[PDB]
């Protein structure tokens, strides 16, 4: 999870926007099409979300390492 | 041989950066040409 | 030489092939395909090729089977017109 | 057990090639 | 320069890698010395870049004759403080 | 003129810090340079690849020379399996006593750093012995960069510099860039090979004061004429041939055995022989096929305007695609790339498996070594490629010059292409990563029976194909009665199968379920890096969000933050993400390589074969365990010769965290608080005295990112270096 | 056309302007070699061949009274020499060709303007009438390009079948 | 002239150096002369220590742990205390350089060619023969032991024989 939190902390929202365009170009071709239309995660909303999954993986890794590491005893 | 590199070591490290940023400084804020 | 429709003009086969008229090119192809497949065979299939078996007229004839394709090509061009 | 003779044959060659550089450079001409 | 030569020895003096054995003092005065001679560099670079076009220090002139009173003053502190830490 | 940047204006009136930052980083940009005109472009870059090549020249004659002056190269002729190579001595006045005695190794009398290069194998297999030869290579090669450097000055005088027909010239250029560059070069080296490498690993000295009186064969050209070649194959050198020396040597300069020497368990002197002597008269024949002012020969211009299929599947053709090449270089300079990356690749796969250097491949860290490098460089190369094809379509393509033609149908459908690649990236990372964490689970709650292992069925297939015969499948050379084995059989089909069928190799090394995951995990990686790369070169021009991006050029910072915000949209943007997936793949790919050879090198390999197979695996049996000797480099009970490359790995950690600086806090933080900071630096005395020439203000978003992205590679590079370098060098595994 | 060569085409760029000119260039490399600069090296080729041809025909017969210098093919002469004379006569070429970088590599000057000139010699040809210049000049190309031959002969010769004759 | 054109020739290459003096100019001809002149005075004093063992001799090498790992050449060994005490007879002249260099005396010569100044003229092959303290005169000498230097370094290198013990086989031997 927290090298997953990169993904959204390094890239902006332009690229993901296109290609959620793409791949809604490709749901188009089979007459797939939500009506409510998808969108790349706002600027904000991506930052919040990095930062979220950047504490989750952290604060779990020392959670994990510090409960096994004083639980073998 | 076995005398090169103290003398020039130094100069590679020390006296040959410091004089091309010197240089370089001068140059980059030369404001002509 | 940009073409369109179904059949090149005959100047893509170069200056001298372009003025071959298609059944001496069929022929041809025929006879450079049978050469090379049979030397292809003669040697590596039908004999192992050694040290010493290296034949320079196999070598020759193998080669001669990439022509045989493009005079086989080139006979097709020449026949569509 | 290269002689000093030879390492400074390969200074004095490295000296003539690096005043080549500094003028193949300034023709680079900025 | 006076006021920043002086200044200068003690710490490559007392904590230099020298600084244990009999020959501390004049490794921190070489090193004072080189740091004031790198200082000065920064000295003149900076005037002949700064007031590019014996008056307000803030010329090219003035500017030069400053850093040269830097030099021997920078240079005299670094060997008072020599002379005075050599017997002490 | 008027500042620093002549080749930019508005850089030079640039009043800020900027100035300068853009002034290093738009330098090489020679298109964009004001004043630029096509002539004087291909000139200076004429002018920057001959000082390219004298730089290339010189590095290789300081490593001669360093060898040379430095080396241990004599000793380690004499004895090179126990002894190790050196590269250069260390003069620190940092170090401390015992680091100057834990440095001192080798030859010793001197702290010294061991080579791990492999130029030393490289040197002995193609004839070198003494270090006068060495110090005489470097003269030579000094020699010619001088040549070099005069040459890029001289082709910059009015008289002398080529006309812009001459660099548009491509026929006579392939010609000669095939027949003479590669083929000729070729013959000269085959030439080398039978003159001198060949008799000096015979135990025969030629040199250049007696090579024109001793011929390399007894007969000396009269079979080649008289056409009696195989007097050439004749009397090779047998198994028990120490080399180097006459005990066992043969006469033969030109063979065919296959197969791996013996003693040295790399590939024969005349296999390399007889292969570049044919590789050199098919290129020499490859170069008479395009025509230079001789009637005979091709024109590639009509060769790509005649492929158009009649069935109208690919529109136009290859209509127009001539031009295009021909007058842009950027689409060229990625063909190039990506054909570099790809043979860099190459090499990087072939020499660990096929062995071409005497003795090498029992100097495992030479090896770990060789392979990160070239597939580190390999992947780069590929970016870059990418990069320089979407640079060419945001500044080279021509929509008009195009119609219809294959190159314009690619975007015409470019929604196609990437919507299936990203339908192929997830399916993979979905399913690969699945079975990565249902094995981890399994095995974690103690029943590593019901892993998901799958056998690579198709992979050990071909390996039973050239003809292992492990994994009982009996076919094609696997099998005697086959027609491939039987044609085969009598030339290179012995050594070949002697090569394969022996464990004490890497040809060919036997895989099992572990194999299979990390070749689908990279399958992700590669067709992940691709999407990236290949959406941003096909959107480089224009998308739904930004319909006119062209006109925004290639590297911008976004397109502000309306209609729902633009962050990363330009092209330059795609390509500074898919670094991080080239270097994340690049990554596996040589902890792959790195953990399996580590494994078969201590003697234990099913440790791979079992732990492989779920990611606490590989988080402890490889970066754990293998970790040891190198954060062991110095410790408070004292330091060893590995303290260097514990020390280079903290310092590749730090510098790939300091890239999560630039890479996640963002412009507008940093300007605000350098406005703090101009201020304090403004109001104090004794220090308003000395103000700033250039305003200092925040790094722009793309020089931001840019910077971040270098840290994070230039760490991450460092830190991996060191981890093979060391864990290798201190287990000798 | 092509005076020297009957059955090609002269060859476009060059033109008798240039001294020893027959149109001979059958690979048209006039059309991408700087001539001037060609017709420069060859003089020099032309110079350096005609006195190396002239010293080994004379080496070939006397000497000099030292032993050393007594060696008779050109080859063992190189390889007795001690290494300060070749060092002496390499510095005095080294110091001429120096002399002249600066001169070679300009537009403005013919071929013969290009290489160092003896002041006697220059003065003597500037003295002489413009056919009677070209009289001269001609006769210097082709009695260079002749000994140029001469010497690649005489050395080639020299080492393989012993002595250069 | 030869000598005009390269000089002429690195005018244009390189302006802004020429014009500050550095490279091709007769201010640095005249302190390249008295920095020779010096040198000569120094290599003659290094012979007469040499013969009266003056210098501590190469018998003695430095200890590593008094003057650091800058005595280091090498590994174990050791600068000889006879080079050291040379190095340090030029270190006294190096820091006597610098203050004149950045702080000159008013009457002396700068080091660089002031800024609306311009370099002198050229001596020429010749320079004009006054004796006494006169610039000419002062610039002859300079010449002569550079081109000294030059010929006396040349010679140890091509026999091999070190350059003191070259400098001792001319004058009547009287050195070492
Ligand atoms: C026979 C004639 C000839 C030859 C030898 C060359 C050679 C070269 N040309 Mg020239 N050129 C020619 C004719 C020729 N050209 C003609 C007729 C034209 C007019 C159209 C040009 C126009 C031209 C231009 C405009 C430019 C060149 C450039 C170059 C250089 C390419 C860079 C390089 O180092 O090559 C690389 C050489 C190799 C042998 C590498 C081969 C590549 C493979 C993949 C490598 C594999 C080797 C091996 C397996 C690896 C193991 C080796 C390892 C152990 C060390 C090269 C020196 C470029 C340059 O840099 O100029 C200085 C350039 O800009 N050429
Ligand atoms: C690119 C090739 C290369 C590289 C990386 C090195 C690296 C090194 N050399 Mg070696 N060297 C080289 C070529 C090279 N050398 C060549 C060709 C020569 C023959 C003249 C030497 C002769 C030499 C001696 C005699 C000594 C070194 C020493 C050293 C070390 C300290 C650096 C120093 O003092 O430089 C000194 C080097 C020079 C004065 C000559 C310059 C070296 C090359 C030619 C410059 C290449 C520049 C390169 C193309 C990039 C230019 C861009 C740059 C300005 C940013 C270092 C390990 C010292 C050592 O061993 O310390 C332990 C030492 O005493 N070098
Ligand atoms: C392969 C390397 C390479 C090559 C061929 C070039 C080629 C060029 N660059 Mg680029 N550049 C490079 C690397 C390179 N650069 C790098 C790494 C940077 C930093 C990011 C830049 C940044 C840069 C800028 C900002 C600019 C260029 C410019 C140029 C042009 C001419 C510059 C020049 O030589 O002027 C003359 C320079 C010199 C003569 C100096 C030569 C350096 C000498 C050889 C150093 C020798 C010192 C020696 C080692 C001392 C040892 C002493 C020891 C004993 C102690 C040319 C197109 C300019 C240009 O043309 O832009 C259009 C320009 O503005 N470059
Ligand atoms: C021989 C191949 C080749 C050539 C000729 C070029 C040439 C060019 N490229 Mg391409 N490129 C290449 C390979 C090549 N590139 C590869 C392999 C990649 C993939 C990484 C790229 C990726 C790329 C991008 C993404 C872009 C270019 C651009 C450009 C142009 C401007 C470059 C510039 O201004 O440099 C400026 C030079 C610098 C800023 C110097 C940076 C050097 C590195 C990053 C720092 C290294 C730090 C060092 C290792 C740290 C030391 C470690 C120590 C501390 C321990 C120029 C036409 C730009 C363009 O717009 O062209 C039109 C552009 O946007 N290129
Ligand atoms: C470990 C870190 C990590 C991971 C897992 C991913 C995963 C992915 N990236 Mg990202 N990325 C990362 C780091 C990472 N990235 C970083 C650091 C960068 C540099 C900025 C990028 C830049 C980047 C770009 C530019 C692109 C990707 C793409 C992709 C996809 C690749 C295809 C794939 O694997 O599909 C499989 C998907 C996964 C493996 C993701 C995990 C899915 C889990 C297993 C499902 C869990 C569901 C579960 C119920 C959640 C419950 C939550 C609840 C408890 C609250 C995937 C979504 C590409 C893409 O979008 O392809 C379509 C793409 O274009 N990434
Ligand atoms: C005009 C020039 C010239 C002249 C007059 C001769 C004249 C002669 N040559 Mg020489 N020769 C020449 C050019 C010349 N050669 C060149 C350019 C080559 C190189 C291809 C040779 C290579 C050559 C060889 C290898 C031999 C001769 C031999 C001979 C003799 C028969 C004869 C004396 C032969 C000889 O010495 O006769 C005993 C002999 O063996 N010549
Ligand atoms: C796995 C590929 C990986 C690399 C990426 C792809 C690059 C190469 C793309 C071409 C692949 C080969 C296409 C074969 C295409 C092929 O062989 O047919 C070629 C044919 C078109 O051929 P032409 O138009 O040249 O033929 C003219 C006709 O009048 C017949 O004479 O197309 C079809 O028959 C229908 C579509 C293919 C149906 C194939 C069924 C089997
Ligand atoms: C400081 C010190 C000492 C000292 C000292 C000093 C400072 C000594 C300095 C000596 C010095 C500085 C000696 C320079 C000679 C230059 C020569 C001979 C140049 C010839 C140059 C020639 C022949 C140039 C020829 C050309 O240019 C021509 C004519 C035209 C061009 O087209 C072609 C070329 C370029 C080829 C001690 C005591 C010795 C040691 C002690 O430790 C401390
Ligand atoms: C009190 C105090 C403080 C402060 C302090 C200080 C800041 C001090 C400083 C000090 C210093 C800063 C000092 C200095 C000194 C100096 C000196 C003392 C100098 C001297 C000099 C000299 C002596 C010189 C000489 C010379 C010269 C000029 C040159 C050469 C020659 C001679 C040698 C003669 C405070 C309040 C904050 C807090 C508490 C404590
Ligand atoms: C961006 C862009 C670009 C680029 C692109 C790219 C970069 C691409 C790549 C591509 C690639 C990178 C490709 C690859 C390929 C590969 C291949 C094609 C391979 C092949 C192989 C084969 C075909 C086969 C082989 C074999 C044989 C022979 C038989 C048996 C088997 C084997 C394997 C052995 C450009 C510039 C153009 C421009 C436009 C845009
Ligand atoms: C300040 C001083 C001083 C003074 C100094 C001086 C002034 C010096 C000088 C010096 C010098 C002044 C030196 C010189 C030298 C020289 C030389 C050493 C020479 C040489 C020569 C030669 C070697 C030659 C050769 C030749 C011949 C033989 C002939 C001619 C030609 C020729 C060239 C070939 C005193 C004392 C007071 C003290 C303190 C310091
Ligand atoms: C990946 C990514 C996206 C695309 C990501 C999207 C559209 C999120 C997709 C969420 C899916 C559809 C919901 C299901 C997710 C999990 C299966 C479980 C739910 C998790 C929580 C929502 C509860 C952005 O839009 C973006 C924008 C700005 C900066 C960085 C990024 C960024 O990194």
């Amino acid at each position: 999870i927290w090298a997953f939190s990169l993904m959204f902390l390094f890239s902006g929202r332009g690229y993901w926007q296109e290609l959620i365009e793409s791949i809604v170009w490709a749901h188009n071709k089979i007459k797939v099409a939500p009506a409510i239309q998808p969108r790349a995660l706002s600027i904000t909303q991506g930052r919040a979300v990095g930062l979220a999954h950047y504490l989750l993986g952290g604060i779990g890794t020392t959670w994990a390492f510090f409960l096994a590491r004083i639980i073998s005893v | 041989a076995s005398y090169l590199p103290s003398i020039l070591v130094p100069l590679v490290g020390i006296v040959f950066p410091g004089v091309a940023m010197a240089l370089l400084f001068l140059y980059i804020e030369k404001d002509d040409i | 030489t940009y073409w369109e429709g179904k059949a090149p003009p005959s100047k893509v086969l170069g200056p001298v092939v372009s003025q071959i008229p298609s059944p001496a090119l069929g022929v041809i192809s025929l006879i450079c395909l049978g050469v090379g497949t049979y030397s292809v065979h003669e040697s590596n299939i039908f004999h192992t090729l050694t040290a010493d078996t290296i034949n320079p007229g196999y070598i020759i004839g193998s080669l001669l089977t990439p022509v045989a394709w493009g005079t086989h090509v080139a006979s097709w061009i020449q026949k569509q017109n | 057990m290269v002689t000093d003779t030879q390492v400074f044959i390969a200074l004095v060659l490295a000296l003539i090639s690096a005043l080549l550089a500094i003028r193949l450079g300034t023709k680079l001409y900025v | 320069g006076m006021a920043h030569g002086y200044l200068l020895v003690g710490p490559f003096d007392k904590l230099g890698p020298l600084r244990n054995s009999e020959i501390a003092l004049l490794s921190g005065f070489l090193s004072a010395v080189g740091l004031i001679t790198i200082l000065t560099l920064c000295l003149t670079i900076y005037g002949k870049v700064s007031f590019q076009e014996n008056k307000d220090l803030l010329t090219e002139d003035g500017w030069s004759q400053f850093t040269s009173g830097f030099l021997v003053g920078a240079f005299g502190g670094a060997g008072f403080a020599y002379l005075t830490l050599l017997n002490l | 003129a008027t500042k620093f940047p002549k080749f930019s204006q508005a850089l030079a009136q640039d009043p800020t810090t900027r100035r300068i930052w853009f002034g290093i980083a738009t330098a090489h940009d020679f298109e964009t340079h004001d004043g630029m005109t096509e002539e004087k472009l291909y000139q200076k870059i004429f002018a920057s690849h001959f000082g390219h090549l004298a730089i290339i020249f010189l590095w290789t004659s300081g490593n001669l020379f360093h060898v040379a002056w430095q080396g241990n190269f004599e000793q380690w002729v004499l004895n090179p399996l126990k002894v190790k190579p050196i590269a250069h001595t260390i003069w620190d006045p940092h170090f401390g006593e015992p680091a100057i005695k834990a440095f001192t190794k080798g030859g010793a009398f001197y702290p010294v750093n061991i080579a791990y290069s492999g130029v030393y194998h490289w040197w002995y297999t193609i004839g070198m012995r003494t270090n006068n030869d060495l110090y005489l290579g470097s003269i030579g090669l000094i020699i010619l960069s001088g040549l070099l450097l005069f040459a890029g000055w001289l082709h910059l005088q009015p008289k002398f510099s080529p006309s812009l027909s001459w660099f548009k010239n491509n026929e006579s250029r392939l010609n000669h860039h095939l027949s003479g560059l590669f083929g000729v070069s070729s013959l000269a080296w085959t030439g080398h090979l039978v003159h001198v490498a060949i008799p000096e690993s015979r135990g025969t000295h030629i040199g250049w004061d007696n090579f024109l009186t001793t011929p390399p064969h007894p007969d000396g050209l009269a079979p080649f004429f008289s056409g009696n070649w195989n007097v050439y194959a004749q009397n090779p050198d047998t198994a028990q041939h120490i080399f180097g020396t006459s005990q066992g040597s043969g006469s033969a300069i030109l063979t065919f055995l296959g197969g791996f020497h013996p003693q040295t368990q790399s590939l024969w002197l005349t296999d390399m022989a007889h292969h570049h002597l044919a590789i050199a008269v098919i290129f020499i024949i490859a170069g008479h096929m395009y025509r230079t002012n001789f009637g005979i020969g091709h024109n590639m211009k009509e060769i790509l305007d005649a492929h158009r299929p009649p069935g109208g599947r690919l529109g136009a053709g290859h209509r127009g695609l001539f031009d295009t090449i021909t007058n842009s270089l950027h689409m060229q300079l990625g063909l190039a790339l990506a054909s570099l990356g790809v043979i860099t690749s190459l090499t990087a796969q072939h020499m660990y498996a096929i062995s071409p250097y005497a003795f090498m491949a029992k100097d495992f860290t030479t090896q770990a070594a060789l392979y990160t490098h070239h597939q580190y460089i390999a992947g780069f190369l590929m970016v870059g490629a990418f990069a320089h094809g979407a640079i060419f379509f945001v500044r080279d393509y021509d929509p008009e010059a195009n119609k219809n033609n294959v190159l314009a149908r690619m975007l015409e459908h470019k929604e196609a292409i990437i919507s299936h690649l990203s339908w192929v990236s997830l399916f993979l990372g979905f399913h690969t990563l699945g079975l990565y964490i249902h094995n981890d689970t399994v095995v974690a709650f103690g029943q590593p029976e019901k892993q998901i292992l799958v056998e690579p069925v198709f992979a050990q297939f071909i390996q039973a194909a050239s003809g292992k015969a492990l994994y009982g499948f009996d076919t094609l050379l696997s099998s005697s009665e086959s027609p491939a084995t039987v044609a085969g059989s009598a030339i290179w089909l012995p050594g070949w199968l002697e090569a394969i069928n022996s464990e004490k190799n890497d040809l060919f090394l036997t895989i099992g379920p572990g194999d299979f995951l990390v070749h689908h995990a990279i399958a992700l990686g590669l067709h992940t890096t691709t999407l990236i790369l290949v959406k941003g070169a096909l959107d480089a021009r224009g998308s739904k969000l930004m319909p006119d991006k062209k006109d925004f050029g290639y590297s911008f910072p976004c397109d502000g933050p309306g209609r729902g915000g633009t962050c990363d949209i330009s092209a330059w943007d795609a390509f500074y993400l898919s670094m991080f997936w080239m270097l994340n793949t690049i990554g596996w790919v040589t902890f792959y390589w790195h953990w399996k050879h580590v494994t078969i090198w201590q003697g234990n390999p099913a440790q791979f074969n079992e732990s492989s197979n779920y990611l606490m695996g590989w988080l402890r049996d490889y970066l754990w365990l293998n970790s040891s000797p190198l954060i062991n480099g110095y410790n408070p009970y004292g330091m060893n010769s590995l303290s260097v490359w514990a020390w280079m790995f903290l310092f590749g950690h730090l510098v790939w965290a300091t890239g999560f600086m630039f890479l996640i806090s963002w412009r507008g933080y940093w300007q605000e608080l350098i406005e703090t900071l101009v201020w304090a630096h403004e109001r104090t005395p004794l220090a308003n005295l000395i103000s700033w020439k250039d305003k200092p203000v925040a790094l722009s978003i793309v020089q931001a990112r840019l910077v971040g992205l270098a840290h994070f590679t230039v760490g991450y590079i460092l830190t991996y270096a060191a981890f093979v370098i060391a864990s290798t060098a201190g287990k000798f595994g | 056309m092509s005076k020297s060569i009957p059955f090609i085409q002269r060859p476009p760029a060059l033109t008798g302007e240039m001294p020893g000119d027959v149109g001979f260039d059958p690979l048209g490399m006039s059309e991408n070699l700087n001539l001037g600069y060609m017709q420069a090296a060859e003089l020099k080729h032309c110079r350096v061949a005609m006195l190396a041809v002239v010293g080994v025909l004379v080496t070939q017969f006397i000497h000099l009274p030292a032993d050393q210098f007594s060696a008779t093919s050109p080859l063992d002469a190189i390889a007795k020499v001690p290494l300060a004379g070749h060092l002496q006569i390499f510095g005095l070429i080294a110091g001429l060709e120096m002399g002249s970088l600066n001169r070679t590599y300009d537009d403005s000057t013919d071929a013969w303007g290009k290489l160092i000139q003896d002041p006697s010699g220059a003065k003597q040809f500037a003295a002489k009438s413009a056919a009677d210049k070209a009289k001269s000049q001609l006769q210097e190309i082709k009695n260079g390009r002749l000994a140029m031959i001469a010497i690649m002969g005489m050395l080639i010769q020299t080492a393989l079948f012993g002595h250069p004759l | 002239s030869v000598f005009t054109d390269a000089t002429e020739a690195f005018s244009k290459d390189y302006p802004d150096f020429y014009k500050a003096g550095w490279g091709p100019t007769t201010k640095a001809e005249r302190w390249n002369g008295r920095h020779a002149m010096f040198g000569w005075v120094l290599i003659v004093a290094t012979g007469y220590a040499k013969a009266h063992g003056l210098i501590p001799d190469p018998e003695v090498a430095l200890n590593l742990k008094e003057w650091g790992t800058l005595s280091i050449l090498a590994g174990p060994q050791t600068i000889s205390n006879e080079r050291a005490v040379v190095l340090i007879a030029n270190v006294h002249a190096l820091f006597m350089s610098l203050c004149a260099a950045f702080a000159p005396l008013s009457f002396q010569d700068p080091l660089l060619i002031p800024k609306g100044q311009k370099d002198e003229p050229a001596a020429g092959l010749i320079p004009a023969i006054v004796p006494g303290l006169t610039k000419e005169a002062e610039l002859l000498n300079g010449r002569l032991a550079m081109l000294g230097l030059v010929l006396v370094m040349g010679h140890s290198l091509a026999t091999g024989t070190p350059f003191l013990n070259s400098v001792d086989l001319f004058l009547g031997n009287r050195l070492g």
